[PDB]
């Protein structure tokens, strides 16, 4: 019996790049041209792209012409493509043909979240409100669960640049970034300078200053 | 080339002759394949070239037509066979579909009994509040869930589900959850759950007052 | 001068297969012999594989051998990869030579969070307290946030299938599955019986029972 | 085939000449390329068969060696070139990397000043608790943070971010993030943060009760 497999999907977000590839069982591609379907949640089926024998050719669909791209290889018998929110489909690897000159794969699940951009959360990292005597404190500014980098953070807009460490950023188990942006200054300074911290992100065009501050 | 399918959702009983019309925009000869797909399955070749029976799938079934018409044919339905069926216009080297057919098993417009559920306080507790949307056993299969949390109109934070045609009844049943945290959930009083469908004569609204 | 460029790279989960593909600027593959290469956490390289001339060979490091698989486009000039936790690294698409007979790309991310599977959590869509006059009511188990497919929903363990609809599992925008498991029965014995959902969960080896009684 | 280098951390100043061993298990004639990374930059070639010298590449540098032994010299440091550095037995169809050598500014031994911020509520608010441990300032780069929330030992559920070498001190700062719902950060009182350190005689404990 022939068969044919999909591997590679998952969740993407919106602009984004994921890549499938197709396994095959029993036959060789070589002599075929190979074709992508997607099927949409209309229940609609599309047809996404084909390559001929000898990769004489490839045909994309219009709505795709252009961010995607097939590939096979007719030695180890695999198809690939590269890569919306009208993207998100099931997508069968597929085989034209006969008998005499037909066969698919069970499809792979392909989803792309709208958000291209989202902003980043500011919260303060307080030093403390007992403070005094005359001591170091650290005090600065959490920014959390944006996408994607980067993330510039300032202290007072230009001014305050010593002492200061800005982490690098870390990829959370969900896939969305977080920084901590930290500054040395006097124990003794916590409650005249006062601290504001700039988290300018250029790509969701969003700026959020946040006062930083003993609770 | 562009092919339309009709009808979009045919109904008819066990043991039916039925059919389905496929067109394409210009003259495509003989080449156009038949294709059934049972839900998150492959799909299943069945008619190539108009009219030629693809080894392996039984008598009942039948094509023709050339030029720009076409006609897909079963005879003698079985449960085996409700499922959905494409159309294709296969070339050398693209191709093209139809919008679909899906074959359901007819009964009466049967309306949504409509419940709501809130959100318990063992997940109240946890940071989020799951409020949920059911649609017990109705026919045909298209109907509309619009959330109103406070009386405004939500787009887009909630997600559904549709049950097959119950092995017993032919209805349908949609299930259409609403999610929210915790700290967007005890912001609003009144969450308003209001579906549309054939068999009510108006939009059917079903609330709860937080807490 | 010379360019190599990767994408395809995010979060995969244990045992997870993802596709990684090298597209190129400036030159030809087709003569090279292409190599992919990852940075593990302890700063160490690593090369994964390589991919020969005409493809006359394909070379696997051992850690790898056997989930993995490279394969190269020599007429649009792109290769390829094919898919644990010490997987989790940077990946590299390299070309092996010389100016006579060297260049890199900027590398991916590549990560593999540590769960193969997710028990999934049980809790009471409890009846409408509206209730009254011999009617119908609606009850359930909301079965939330479990991976992977499937989760069979069977009601007081084999004795009330009627009226019962085990809905479609949906994919949240987190990538964790969702539900609902519901059954229509009188309002009138809402009461004496009790109602009991049993959510096996065949893949992380999961079975929780939930008591679906009042508010 | 195994490539070990030697040393792991190499310490040195500007102007410095300093060198690295890389050794093979096995008789590697002169096949063997050295490479310079900076983080998250591609790596770049240096130097191929034991000792010629890649074209684009200033002449402060240096390889040798053949059979299982060889040797790279770096020839008065500079800024550019504080960095990691790899070697690399590349055969016909596969290839093995030493575990690296990472050069750093070489400084004095200071220890972690130890700091700890707890999780605000402004987020305490939305069902997340955040809790922060900074080792502020410290050399060399080896220091290890283990949490400890009601004197339990946690593992897994924190998450590191270290500086490079600050421009000016040579010194290192540790960012160590603890994150829990907002529903298992209210089960517990004490939240303990435990740093191990070379210049430490002991290690350094920073906690809060909550609230």
């Amino acid at each position: 019996e022939v068969q044919l497999v999909e591997s590679g999907g998952g969740l993407v977000k919106a602009g984004g790049s994921l890549i499938l590839s197709c396994g095959v069982s029993n036959f060789r591609i070589s002599a075929h041209t190979m074709n992508w379907v997607r099927r949409v949640p209309g229940g609609g089926l599309e047809w996404v792209a084909s390559i001929s024998t000898s990769s004489t050719y490839r045909d994309y669909a219009d709505a795709v012409k252009g961010r995607f791209t097939v590939s096979r290889d007719d030695l180890e018998d695999f198809v690939y493509l590269q890569m919306r929110v009208e993207d998100t489909a099931i997508y069968y690897c597929a085989r034209k043909g006969s008998d005499r000159l037909d066969a698919w794969g069970p499809g792979t699940v392909v989803t792309v979240s709208p958000a291209s951009t989202k902003g980043p959360s500011v919260f303060p990292l307080a030093p403390s409100s007992k403070s005094t005597s005359g001591g170091t404190a650290a005090l600065g500014c959490l920014v959390k669960d944006y996408f994607p980098e980067p993330v510039t953070v300032s202290w007072n807009s230009g001014a305050l640049t010593s002492g200061v460490h800005t982490f690098p950023a870390v990829l959370q188990s969900s896939g969305l970034y977080s920084l901590s942006s930290v500054v040395t200054v006097p124990s003794s300074s916590l409650g005249t300078q006062t601290y504001i911290c700039n988290v300018n992100h250029k790509p969701s065009n969003t700026k959020v200053d946040k006062k930083v501050e003993p609770k | 080339v562009v092919m339309t399918q009709s009808p979009s959702t045919l109904s008819a009983s066990v043991g039916d002759t039925i059919t389905i019309t496929c067109r394409a925009s210009q003259s495509i000869e003989t080449w156009l394949a038949w294709y059934q797909q049972k839900p998150g399955k492959a799909p299943k070749l069945l008619i190539y070239k108009a009219s030629t029976l693809k080894t392996g799938v039984p008598s009942r079934f039948s094509g023709s037509g050339s030029g720009t018409e076409f006609t897909l044919t079963i005879s003698g339905l079985q449960f085996d066979d409700f499922a959905t069926y494409h159309c294709q216009h296969y070339a050398g080297y693209s191709a093209t579909f139809g919008q679909g057919t899906r074959v359901e098993i007819k009964r009466t417009v049967a309306a949504p009994s409509v419940f709501i559920f809130p959100p318990s306080d063992e997940q109240l507790k946890s940071g989020t509040a799951s409020v949920v949307c059911l649609l017990n056993n109705f026919y045909p299969r298209e109907a509309k869930v619009q959330w109103k949390v406070d009386n405004a109109l939500q787009s887009g934070n909630s997600q559904e589900s549709v049950t097959e045609q119950d092995s017993k009844d032919s209805t349908y049943s949609l299930s259409s959850t609403l999610t929210l945290s915790k700290a967007d959930y005890e912001k609003h009083k009144v969450y308003a759950c209001e579906v549309t469908h054939q068999g009510l004569s108006s939009p059917v609204t079903k609330s709860f007052n937080r807490g």
